[PDB]
This record gives C-alpha cells, structure tokens and sequence, in this order.
C-alpha cells in the first residue's frame, strides 16, 4: 500500500499524430550552449545554430510538450520537426514573421 | 514522437485508463476521458510551452482567461476526467484544452499575457465542500473548515452562547444583522439560519426579511407540530429552506405525527440517524419520503470500535445529564443506538442518505466532513464490495455518489446550486487542489472566487516556499478587500429586495437563494433512494423491505494516524 | 508536515504539559492549569499508542492524586476532555473527577 | 411542588440567604434579593422552559429582547441580587423576570423568537471594568485587558515612543487623529488624553477640538503651576477631565503649591500614593480635598513581601538611574516608601481612595486591575475585619465599595457614566460572566455591546467546545463591522460638533463625554471619605486625625499561583 | 560647564570624531558632523529638557513638528551625521537642532505641545529599505521584510501559484486589481509588476492602465527579442520600468542579441550575476552598459563555503531537475558558477552592481536583504582593504556606497525616489532606528509614515515594556485606518488618471511613479561604474580590463550565529 | 531576545520534533508529520554545531529507517528541506529520499 499511488497501464502514447514532419541536421557554431524548447519556432532560434532555416519555416520540435533539446558548442545532430497548427500565425520569437505562415 | 505511459504520467499526470489510489484507502479511480491532444499539453516553466507566441497568445485580457489550471484530474459528480480548467472573472469559464489558437489545435481555453498559471499535473481538483450544519460558536471554525476543503458554510449562531451551543439559530433581526456584518471578515461563503420555532408567522417573516436563507426548527426551542407547520408555511411563501431537529422526547407526538405536520412539504432533516437529535428511536425512517432531504452529522461516520463509548459520554456532557440517576441514562440509551449507527453507513452507500455535514462543536467535527465521508466509502467498499452501478474495475461510481454528498447535494438542498456546488461553467471558482497521497486529508491549494485563499506554506524567509515548517497560512484571497471580492454572502430574496446589503453596508459579493421549495429526494444527485425502511420499537433494528441493515465497526481507519501529529 | 490549525493548537497543550511535568518532577503540588495540561497530554499519547477510549477514561483518573496538587484544585476540575487521533480516527475522551 | 435548597442552588444558582465565596479569597457574598417567582424560572435546553408557547412568546422582535442572561447573580455597586437580565439594541433593557406573559406571571423581560439565550445560573455577572490609566505602548494591551474583564480603556500614547513610555499623552491633532482611526480596530471602548503641559491655551483647545476627552499633565513635560492652571482653565471651558502626575522633584514648589495652583477645580490625581509619581513624599495628602478624585495604579496593590525590592529596581530601570551613584538612589528612596505603600491599602478600605487603574507598561500591569483590587479587599478583611457599614454576616458592603473602584467611579470621573460603568437600564451592555471559583481572575464570557467579544474556547475541531486546549480567543463581537457596532469611541463635545468622526471616517459608534467638571469626591460611590491626613516629612509616616495608618505585607495572596501557568 | 567625551557619548550618543562599530563586523563609522550646540541638546524625561517653557515652546500645532527623533546618528548616502530629526504630516520636515526658540539658540525644529518624542541618543537611524524583487508568494513576507527594516516592496505575484513561484508577475487587470486591493492590508509601501512577455503592445498597455508600475520580462514566459522590444516600447511611452530575467538557454540568441534588442533603452536587470537566471554564462557583462541598472538577489551574497553546495541543489529542486540524468545537470553547471559568484562581491565593492534585492522565496531570502548587504561590505573590507575613495581612518565611504544599494538606488531605478529612498526633507517618514550592537540585524523601531508600525515588545502584562519574552509585534501604525494613512500604493500615471484608486475603492495613500525612462547607470548613487568586463566562455572567468576578478569564500560571517535562535 | 517571525516559526518545528522524539523513544513507528519534524530538527542542530551543508545532506538520510516509520511514509517524503543559521549565515539543506 502506497498512499496516492498510480496504476498506469503499460504501453506508449503517440504524439502529434497526423501532422507533417521533417528532419534537419543542425550544428551549433557558437561557443556557448544553446537549448531549444518543444514549441519554439525553430526557424527563429539562436543565429549560431546552422541549418536550413527555410525548411524549418512554420515548424517546431517533434518532442514531448515541455521538453527541450540541448546543443553544446560544436554539436551537430539531426532533429525531427513537426508543423505548427491552429491558425498557423507566428508572432514573437525574433520577429521574423509576425503573421500567418 | 512516442513516449511511454509511465513517463507520460510522470510528466503530465495520468491519462485514460490509468488508475489512482485515493490517499491510503482502498478506493481507486480510473481516468474516464482526457480532453487533450497528445503532444499539445500546456506546461509552464523554463523553456516549456506557456511562452509568448507559443502556448501563450496575443489576445487582450477580455479574450483570455485570468487563471488556468493545467493538466488537472477532475473528480466531480459528473465525471473523473483529465482537462485544463479556465477561470475568468472569478468563475469557471471552461473545462477543455488550454493554449494559443495561433499555433495549437483544439484550443478552447485561450492563454494570454493576462493569464496566471497553476500547474495541476499529478493533482486531483474538486469543487469546494459545502457544510450546511454549522453552529457559529466561534469564528475560528471558518479557517478550520477552509483548510479541510470546505468553502461554503451555512448555519446559525451568535457565538459561545447557550442557544447557539445547542442550536443552529441566529435569533432575530439584530443578531442576524450583526452576523451578516461579521461574515465579511470570514474567508468562506456564508448563509445564515434563523430561529424557526414560533407559532406566529410574522416573527419568522421578520427574520427572513432581515437576511436568513433558512429557518432551523430545534427541539430545544420547541419542535412542536404548531411550530413546524408555521415555519413551513413561511418557507413556502419566501422561498427559503427549513432544517429540522425533531422532538426526541416524543412529547408532542411520535415521528409519524411530525411527518404529518410537515405535510409533504420540502424539508432538510438534520442528522437523520438520530444520535444528534430527533424522535427516539425511529427518526431515521424519514429518508423514505420524497419531500425529505436527509443528511448525517459526522461523529457517527463511520461506525468504529470507539464510537458508542465516546458518544454515550459525549451526549451526557453535552446535555448536562447525571450518569448515576437511572432516569437520565435511560434517555441516553434511547438516543445512542448501535443498531441505527451501523445502518446509517449502509444507507449512505445505497444513496438513501444524501448529505454529510459536521454539526460543528455541538456533536460534530468542523474539519472532518470530507475526511469522514471518504472513510465511510472505504469501509463500505471493504464490507459490501462494488455497487450495482459500477462499471469497469474501479470505484468511480461510488466516488461520484459520495463526493455529491458534500458538494452538489447540499447546494441543491439550500438553493445555492446556481452559484456553487460543482465544477461547471458559470459557477463561482471555489476549487480545491489535492495531491493523491493526501486526498481528502490535507489540500495543496484552496481557491476562493479565483484567488488562492489558504495553502500550505513553508519558511517565509527561505530561498524557496518548501522548507520546513510547512503549515497552513492565509493567502491574498483571505485579505481585506480581495476577500470581499472573492466570497459571497447569501441572502433571502426578501432581504435582497429590501436593500439589506446597502443598509448594513455589507462589503462582500451578494448572492440570492432560490429553488428551496421545489427540490425533492429525486433531485439529489446519485442519492435519490427512497427505501421501505422500518425500525423495531423494542430492538431498534433497522430493516429495508424486511432485510436487516447493519455493518461491522472498524478498528483502524485510513486518513487517520498516518497524517496527523495529534 | 502541512500542519492544520488543530495540530498546531495541540502543540500548545503539549508544551503546557511539559511545564507541568517538570514541576511535578521537582516535587511541587500542581495548580489548576498545570493539572489540566498534564492529564490531557497523557490521554493524547494514549490515543497515539492505540489504547481504547474506554481504557483511557479510567487510566486518566490515576495520573494525579489529591496529594500532588494544591488545595481546591480537585474541585475546580469536575472532568477533563480532550480529543486525539485514535487508530479509528478522532474520538473524544472524557475523564470524570480525574483527581481524587 | 417542593425542592430542597441545595438541589435548588444546583439547578438555578443560589437564592436569598445563600452565600458564595469569591474565588479563593475570604470574601463571601450573600444574595440580598431574588426577583423570580419560584417555579417560574426560565431555563434553556431539551425539554426545558424556553420553548414556543411556553417560556417563549409570540411577540415580534420589537416587543422582546435580543438577549437574555438567565438566573444571573448580579454584583454591582447597588446590590447583590439574583435576576434575569434583558439586552436590547446593545443596551441593558431590564433587570427582572424573563419569560412569556401568555402563561407566566410577573414577566418583565419578554422572550420571543428573536431572543438569544445565555445561561447564567451558577455564574456571577458584573459590569465591564474601566481602566483610566492606559499608556498606549502597544495595541496588544487591549486584548489583555479585555480578557481580564476590562471593557473601556482611557489613556494616551502613540506606540512604543519615549513620550508614551513615560506619559499617557497623545500629542497633537495628527497623532490624535491617527489614534482615533486605529481605535476602530480594538475591541474595547476608547477615549484619548492629550498633552496638557503648555502655558498657551489655544494649544490645548486644538487637541480637544481634535478629539481628546481629557488632558494629562505629567512632570516629564513639566508639571508647573503655570501649565496646571492653563490645562484646568481649558478643561473648565470644554467640559473635559484633567489627570495629574505632579512635580516629584518639588522643583516648582511643594504639594501645597500644586494644590494652590489647582485652586479647588476638579482633577483626577493619578497614583495618589506616590510610587508612580508625584510630590515626594506627601502627594498622598491630596485625597483630603473635595475637588480631587484619587486613584491608585496597581503594582503597589496590595502591600506584599516582595513589593519594595521589585519597586526599587523597577523605578531604577524605568528612569535610567545609576544605582552606584548616591545622588540618584536618594531620589529612589524618596519615591518608594514602605510607609505610604502600606497606608494606601487601608485608605482604599476606608474609601479615601476611589479608583484603581493599571498604568499599563509604565509601572503597572494591564491585565491585573480587577485581580489586584480584590486581593486588597481580601487582605483588608483579614487584617481589619468587617467594615463599620457591614450588615449581616457577609462582606457585601466591602464588595460593593471595591467593585465601584474599577466600574462606576472611573466612569463618573471621566464623564462617561451615562454610557457605561454599571448594570443599569439604558447603559451599553458591556457585561462579564464569571464562575465563582474564578471570579476576578479568568472570565467565562466577556460581552461587548450585546455581543460576545472574547471567551475561553476549546479545540476548534472538537465535537464540543470544551475539550482542551482551552484558551481565550476573539469571538464575533471582535470582528470587523460587528466590532464597530459594539464598541464606542468617546469624543469631546467640541470634536463631535466639528464633525471629527465624519472627517476621519470613523466606523465605530460615537459617544460624547460630559459632566467632568461637576464631579467631586462626594460623588464617588461608596468612596467619598475626605480624611484629615498628614505625612511626616522626615519619617514618611501617614496619619489620619493623628492615628498612624499602616498594614502588614502579605507573604501569599489568593488569585495567584492556583490559577496561572506562569 | 565642561564634560568629558566619554560621559558625553553615554548621555547624548557619539559626536564628531567618535567611531562606532557596526554590529559585530569590522566596519567602523566616524561621526562627520554634529548639528547641535553643546549644552543645548534636547533630552526627554523627569526633570530633563523637553518641558513646558523650557525645551518645549508655546507654538500651535501648525508651527511645530508632530514627532522629533532626538540626538540621532544618521547614516545615509549623503552623510554620517549627528542631529535631531523632525517629522510633520508623516514626512521628513527637517534635519537640524530641535527645541524652543524662546530660550534656546539655533533652533530649526520647533517642539510644542503637539510634539511626540522618540529618544535616539546612542542609536543609528536610517531610511527604510526598498526591495524591488518581490515574488508575492504569500502575504506573510511583508511582516518578515518590515521587521528586517524594509519599508517598500516592489514585485509581482498572485499567491502560491506556479507563475508567481517562478516570476514576479501579476498577470492582467483582474489579478492586478485584486492585488492592489489586498495591498491595503499590508504595512509596507507597494508597487506591482505585470507580465511583460507579449508581442502585442495593447496587452501591456492594459496592464499598465490597470495599475502596474513596471513590467517583468521573464524567460519562463518567453524572454525573446520580440517580447523584450515590445515591453520596452510600451515602457517608453507610459513611463514605467522594465525588469529583466533573460534567456538562460540562449534559445533566441546570446547575451549580445538580448542587449541588441534592448537597444540602449533603460532597463533593470535582475540578479545580473546569473545564478538567479539569465544568459549562461555571461549575463554579468551587462553591468558595463550605461542604460542597464544592475542588481543582485541575495542568496549569493556574500560568497561563502556552503554557497555552491546549497545552490546546486536549490536550483535542482526549484526547476524540478533530475539529478541522475546527465543532460539536466549540465544546465545546472552552466547556471551555478563559482567564478561569477566570487566576482559579484568585488563588483559590488567597486560599484559596478548598484542594487541588492531578495528574490523572495524564488532563490532569495526576504528578511536578509539588508543583513547580506553588510556582510558583503565586511568581507570586502577584510579582503580588499580601504576603497580608493576613503578619507580618514574609517569606512564611511564604503558604508555610504553599500547603504545606497538598498535605499536610494532602487528608488531611483523604479521611479519612486520623489517619495521614499532616503532621509531628505519632503520624503515619506519611513525610518528605522537601530542599536549599534544590532545594526542591520534586528531593529529597535520601524517607523512607517510617521507612525511606529512594528517594534520589539516584551510581556504585554508587565510593569514595563522590557521584560521577556521580547519579540516583534505590530504596533498602531499597522492597524486598520492608521495603516492606510501611513502607507503608499504606487500606481502608473495612466492608472492614476483613469481613476483606478476610486474604482477599486483603495483606502491607502496613492503615489505615482515617474522618471523610470530617464535614469541611467551614471545616476546610481556611489555605484556608477561601467567596467570593461569580459567572461571567458569556457572557463567562466570574469575579467575587467584583462585583470582577473575574484574573491575567497567565507567560513564564518558576522550578523549570523550570534543573533539568531535558529 | 528580539525574536523575528522566522525564529518564532522555527520554535514550532522544534516543538513538533519533541513530540516525535518522545514517541520514537517509546518504540512507535513514526507517521508522516512526526518523521518530517524529527529529521528537520536534526538538521537545524547540525547547522548550530557548525557542520557543512554537504555533511548534513548525507547525515540526514540516516536519522530514520523504513522500519521505524509506518507503511507508505518513506514514499510520502521524496525529500526534506530546512534552513538554519550556519556559521556563514542562512543556508538551505535538501535531503533527498531521507528514509530508506
Ligand atoms: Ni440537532
Ligand atoms: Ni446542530
Ligand atoms: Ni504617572
Ligand atoms: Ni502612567
Ligand atoms: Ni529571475
Ligand atoms: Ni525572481
């Protein structure tokens, strides 16, 4: 007996199903670590991360909500992106879009 | 991508199909539904989802909620579901999926710059409890009740005076006015009951016009057929509720005479089992009638090994009875009956009794209404197994039946269900957040009208709010003017119209009671059973359709020694 | 700990009893408040141990005798009442004429 | 039928001829009269008298009292009688026989649906005490005083500031206005004293117009003949009282010069014995004059074995005196005199001193005004026997003489006897209920303006209000708006007319002082003696008509170690 | 006549040339000037100077002060001088020589009948502290801060909610309005910060129009360039201050990108060292810019032997980091750096960092802002010796530089220096009286708006206010209406104009912020250094002009175990 | 003494720990609040002694074992935190999984 214990049924949960995705190789060219969150507009991340910004347009990381991916200086890795939904209107970040798309 | 169910539960709380144990009881709940879109859950924090342009949108204050409770596991009479809860203008705005429509799908609860966040993942959220049997013996009772998870208190009294020690009555205009003024200082919604024992209607109307939302008929002031009929007549014309504590002495007649006097009119019978007062020894048979809304007081819930011993002496001290004089202890024996005390637990499990209340400091524990209600459910599961209404391998239905006893049903009984009583849109945001290991025992956060009013708080000077000692302390929702804005003082329709609030210069929000005459046993959520119940005059045995109703006393209970320092 | 108001209130009774306990140990005849606190704290510990209400109502009458308290004190205490969390929840213990 | 006297006393409290011991003292009171009709006493409870159609009538709220104290044993300056007390609109309605005129005889206090009940059988009821020597050093003093049984506090101060640590003065309009506003938060009636030490009248008038009900002349601000005359002139024109703490140093003259400056005008001399301040060593001779209303502060009451030792050092610490420098300890010796300290007790017993007060935290104990007054009466009975005025085998007259010292006399002295000070019809219902075993030590209930404001309260979560720990806690009468309605802020007639209450937006009820200039020693109830008293300049011996006045120090006192934890 | 210097210091406090040790530190202050006339000092008491016709004059209330602090040793950014302080209408009237012009010379602060006295001889008086980094997690923080000597609190929050646990933001109109109402109940001046993280200007304007005096940009809500620019644009147009907690993750860019977004506009950077949040690992380089007003939070002040150990785990618990997962502890290592933590102490000593604050219950101790500021000064004197600006054999300049960090500088940074922040004429009388042995640790008296609000108080029932137990208790200045009159609620100019105070029915005095956009590093009193500072990306070493900046950790500190019970 | 609010608050923790201490001595298995109070008070005394934060984070994990507390208690306490005045000022001690 453990007070308030969970009895989670075994298995897995499929995230962001039915949405467009794409893979991109990213390389940190800066001298300081960069960490990106699950819902940040990938195309507007720290300028030191070198990748095809055009392909990342309207995309975010395809990782569980609330988590992040870290890039130490010089680190190169391939990430999977999932397309934004809703109205697909981007406001904020580095101020590159500020509107639909 | 993909995530395992265990890792998912640790991050966002449980989802459909997962089960959670309620504190240290044998009660398990199973998530029936989850209103989220997997991968789009909102989470607050460094690098998380609720950030500008991401989970937080660009809308103005009017187009977004003031507060959002994220990933909450709701336990209410209507369901046990996982969802986000939006609060706006101090009321429940929506139960759904929170976020920013600009980049997220299925958003029904918009989060903007004006939105505060309460992280409820891994927590259970419930409506605030409603205790309708309060003796206003001291103001300290409000904090004790609030800490336990009770946000509305209905009762009567004027302080530690003899009349109040014995009855829930605030006698006359002067004291009623005085108590309505004092209520502004307390962090809970309040409604007062006046003295209903009089055979002159105008003396009752005055009290109602002064502000009471109900009338208490108590045997100490004379629970005679004349008085009862008088109170019910006025109640019928002023749309207020009557609470009854019948003639235990059988002085004016037996239970059947009292029922005859009531004449099919709506009435809330207090402590229907009898130990707390009422026709000896069959007041319990009242739960069979359609116009009777029956409740229990808590010292008898549930039946345990020490119950009779403590009660026999409690009654003796409370009524100033002389233990050595045979004539007094006979009346003691007539009131405290093992037979009716054991049956009461079962009647709650069957839904024949529809409410639980305290009877604060007059044979009842103000901070134990919720706690004891769950102890009964635990004891009944252990002894009787699954209810006939259960579906699936969980105790979901039993949980819905019991939570209704201290939330929606008391609200319906007293005509305030339009404001409070459950987690439904439009209702006052009186919410209680619980950690599963402490469910029903010690709350994590108690919200009143959209503001946190009390919560556990650690060292004030610490670097974080968690270091010891951690104990309950009043928050901003309990302070001066913020308090007034987040609480309600209930008035009768007559008082509201007479401008009582303006005359007394009441500072809190005002709510009017309505629909007290039209409620019947059939309206009590999950507790509408009208059993063919009988009580043997000699043996005191309780039978329903001839079958004996009884239970065994507990030697140990959950939600007890594992949680309290004393 | 998440101490509720009632738990904190009982800490006051416990501490009052510590004062009485030390004085009795010195050989002093206890006064009114010291006597009520000492007997009360005894009962709360009995409940923590798992003793029944019936046992405590009796045992409570043997904590102090008339010779261990000041004159008039036994008559100022017709009974002592205290509640505590028993294995089966909160129960009330009433000890009639505790000092004799 | 018939009932024995002992059984009667146990059920309804004592009656005519029965005696009751006051706490653990040697003082015994005898019931002088009983206003009941044997067999028609009202008692509340299950199956008792106060029930519909029985002891409770059918009248509307306007024709019945709001509260009734049943079977109370009243102890006041006018008598020691058994009766029911009716309270209506926060004031004393009647002292007589309560009940329902429909079936009971001689009913003078009608009980109806709007009536709350306080069972006072077996209890002693007294007016609330009035302390007129308060130093507002901290707000916590009000709760301490209230708990002891003091319901009105008159004094001056601004908090823990040097001026206030030493004198009872609230200096000027700004601080006076600030303190009047703060008073709304305190559960006692309050009146403020301004700084009367100035030789320019307009500076005093300003303070009076701002709201003070009196002026304190203190030697620390300069108790010179010029200042004294100035204060008295303004007092004479604005109908306010002057309190005096004379020139201990004899710097401007001796006691005779001060008396000459007063010029037969009315004045309240503080701590007339001298230890607390005043012309060394004969300020005590002031009690011989018709225009002097003399009071004592409490640390010297009564003379005990440790008095001199504690006082010598108390004075040293309080005045920052250097103990090793002979020049300072000489002044110490001049102020603390065993001779005058012992005589003071006797002078109280003879009625030469008319009031007792504290001198809160400035050589006085705020919660010990009542307690010490009774200890003196006990010590005087033990040493001097029965007073010449006693009749019968009881201490009734001595009890009436002493209770007047902290109730009616201070009220008369400060011009507030029309509102408070005693249990008489029309006066504010400030009442204190006592159990005989705890009389003067720890109250059972303290009522302010018709509402219980503070009382002993047990475990908040208990089944009844009696389980431990039982300690004093604020009740509804001490909460927000209910408090404002049940307390009074006294103002000078000038302030009332200037609209000070409206300007400062004072929330409590307002009362105006009047008749401060016309009171004289002859008006002091049971304490009007003007003795031909002399003090030997060298030996400090006090003599009245040549006979030496003295007493012996107590080694043990009642109302002490048997009641307190520390 | 003549008096020796030692006897003089004992009677009137120290004078020119005397030195005083600050508590148990190695810091010594020397009196720079004395504004008295030897022989004419005012002293209150029996037979002393402040008496009618003597040190007290005959002027009316309008021509004399309400309160006088006699013989005070002032320690403020402008000087360390001995003088009398006059307070009138709740504000600082004059700093000079008090008395009666009728018989005394050089009187600039007239004492009359309407004057209260606080004896400050032997005490140090300072302005009330100003904490601009408050997380309104619980109302209890206000009393804790007040007791420590902090009289103004600026921050944001709604109670123990996730958003507030992490950020100093009061989100939107509803919560802002609710918190402004709750502020009337707290005994400190208050100003609120709203959530500045949005890329839509109108959502910020709404919050400002509702009442916030500033906007907090926090990384948890998204500290992106778009959000930052938006907040600064609105700040520029509404004259409010912006507080920044930058992007620690370097997600949107590095420190240089953030600085670029700020674009030379005025901004207050919170915890500029980095441990409390901000670009890893070089947010500290911000103190080099003219438009940045840099402050530190207190857990890192000063660098001690246990700092790193506690911080590494504090950060772990606060951010819910998993210690065994290498990926999380890497971010932990990036935030907590021994290199920047040691340098921060030195940067404070050089004046590169201009403010100290708490960061209450979110990696900061609310009652330790003042205490820690002095511990740093002590540690820096011990390690670095005298500052280049020192003159004479004392630490006067270092003392002036450090006291400015929690008084005048935060006031200037947030646009409230016209009301509070220092002891200058016309400013609100928020003063703190200290005994030298307890300076910076435990105050003797805390005055708010001219009234004592909290102070150490002994036994309430004692003969004097000094007997044990002595602990801090609220005084009259903290009670109801007196409190409202002695405290300020700061509003933005827009809110003041919109009539927010009237709409919410705010009871306290209102003050408007102004001049938040025009302050720059050069305006920070004694702390205007803009060093050419660099941080090595790999080693984290901090260098100024190429020289390594560092310090050694303390094993024992003053103002610690000698003063506290726990 | 001039006790501040935080010093007085800690007096509450100390007293709660006295209750636990006596019960453990009787041989009882401690419950949730008793366990938190006992371990917390241990740490505060360690700081008064002058022990380092690092030492206490470890020592705190050996005050109580799973066999000295009721079932479910170790799982109800994932960690214990408390602050006290060390020789070098106030510091926070976090003891992870104190009971095993
Ligand atoms: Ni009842
Ligand atoms: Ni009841
Ligand atoms: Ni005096
Ligand atoms: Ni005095
Ligand atoms: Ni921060
Ligand atoms: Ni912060």
């Amino acid at each position: 007996m453990i007070p308030g214990e969970y009895h989670v049924k075994p298995g897995q949960i499929a995230l962001n199903t039915g949405r467009a995705t794409c893979r991109v190789v990213v390389e940190n060219h800066g001298d300081r670590p960069i960490q990106v969150g699950s819902h940040y507009h990938f195309a507007e991340v720290n300028p030191a991360l070198k990748f095809d910004r055009q392909q990342a347009a309207g995309y975010r990381l395809n990782i569980p909500a609330g988590t992040a991916v870290r890039f130490e200086p010089g680190q190169k890795r391939e990430v999977e992106l999932v397309a934004f939904a809703g109205h697909r209107a981007v406001f904020g970040f580095r101020g590159e879009v500020m509107g639909p798309l | 991508s993909n995530i395992s169910r265990q890792a998912y539960a640790d991050m966002f709380g449980p989802t459909v199909g997962d089960k959670v144990r309620l504190a240290d009881t044998e009660l398990w709940i199973e998530v029936e539904d989850d209103l989220t879109t997997y991968g789009e859950e909102v989470k607050f924090g460094g690098g998380k989802v609720i950030r500008d342009g991401m989970g937080q949108g660009q809308m103005l204050a009017a187009d977004c909620v003031d507060l959002v409770l994220t990933n909450a596991l709701i336990v209410d009479h209507w369901g046990i579901v996982k969802a986000d809860i939006g609060v706006k203008d101090g009321r429940i705005f929506a139960i759904g999926k929170a976020g920013n429509p600009d980049i997220q799908p299925n958003v029904t609860i918009p989060i903007g710059a004006a939105t505060e966040v309460i992280a409820a993942e891994g927590k259970i959220v419930t409506a605030g409890g409603i205790d309708t049997h309060i003796h206003w013996i001291c103001p300290q009772q409000a904090e004790e009740a609030l800490v336990s998870g009770v946000t509305t208190m209905v009762g009567g009294g004027t302080g530690p005076a003899a009349g109040t020690h014995a009855t829930t009555c605030t006698p006359g205009p002067w004291y009623i006015s005085r108590m309505l003024q004092a209520a502004d200082s307390l962090p809970v919604n309040i409604g007062l009951l006046g003295k209903g024992n009089v055979s002159q209607p105008d003396a009752l109307r005055e009290q109602v016009a002064a502000g009471v939302i109900g009338l208490k008929i108590h045997e100490d002031w004379g629970a005679t057929p004349a008085a009862i009929d008088c109170a019910l007549t006025v109640a019928d014309e002023m749309d207020i509720q009557v609470a009854l504590h019948s003639d235990t002495l059988n002085e004016s007649g037996f239970v059947e005479d009292t029922l005859a006097a009531i004449g099919g009119r709506t009435i809330h019978t207090f402590h229907t089992e009898g130990a707390g007062g009422g026709h000896a020894p069959d007041i319990i048979t009242a739960c069979a009638h359609p116009n009777i809304l029956p409740s229990s007081t808590n010292p008898t819930l549930p039946y345990t090994l020490n119950t009779i011993d403590e009660h026999l002496d409690m009654l003796m001290v409370y009524h100033h009875l002389d233990p050595d004089i045979a004539e007094d202890v006979a009346f003691a024996e007539s009131r405290i009956r093992r037979e009716t005390i054991a049956a009461e637990d079962v009647l709650h499990d069957l839904g024949a009794f529809s409410l639980t209340s305290s009877d604060s400091q007059a044979m009842g524990r103000v901070g134990e209404v919720i706690l004891r209600t769950w102890q009964v459910a635990h004891r009944m599961k252990v002894q009787r197994g699954a209810l006939a209404e259960e579906t699936g391998d969980n105790d979901n239905f039993r949980v819905k039946r019991y939570i209704a006893k201290y939330t929606i049903n008391p609200a319906l009984t007293h005509g305030i269900a339009h404001e409070v009583g459950s987690i439904e849109v439009g209702k006052l945001a009186d919410l209680v957040v619980w950690s599963p290991a402490f469910f029903g025992v010690k709350p994590a956060t108690v919200i009143k009208g959209g503001m946190i009013a009390i919560a556990p708080m650690g060292d004030i000077n610490a670097s974080i709010p968690t270091p010891q000692p951690v104990h309950y302390r009043p928050m901003f929702g309990a302070l001066g003017s913020a308090r007034h804005h987040c609480r309600l003082t209930f008035l009768s329709q007559a008082a509201a119209a007479n401008g009582v609030a303006e005359r007394l210069n009441l500072r809190s929000a005002i709510a009017v009671v309505k629909g007290c005459r039209t409620v019947q046993k059939a309206d009590m959520v999950h507790n509408s059973l009208q059993p063919n119940i009988t009580v043997d005059a000699q043996t005191y045995e309780v039978r329903v359709d001839g079958e004996l109703i009884t239970s065994e006393p507990a030697d140990v209970l959950p939600m007890a020694q594992r949680y309290f320092l004393f | 700990m998440e101490l509720t108001p009632r738990e904190k209130d009982k800490l006051l009774l416990f501490t009052a009893a510590l004062v009485a306990e030390r004085r009795l140990a010195r050989g002093l005849k206890l006064n009114y408040p010291e006597s009520v606190a000492l007997i009360s704290a005894f009962i709360m510990e009995g409940a923590r141990d798992g003793k029944s209400v019936a046992s405590l109502m009796e045992e409570g009458r043997h904590v102090l005798t008339r010779e261990q308290v000041m004159e008039g004190v036994p008559e100022m205490i017709p009974d002592i009442q205290v509640e505590a969390t028993f294995p089966d929840g909160s129960k009330l213990v009433t000890v009639h004429n505790p000092i004799i």
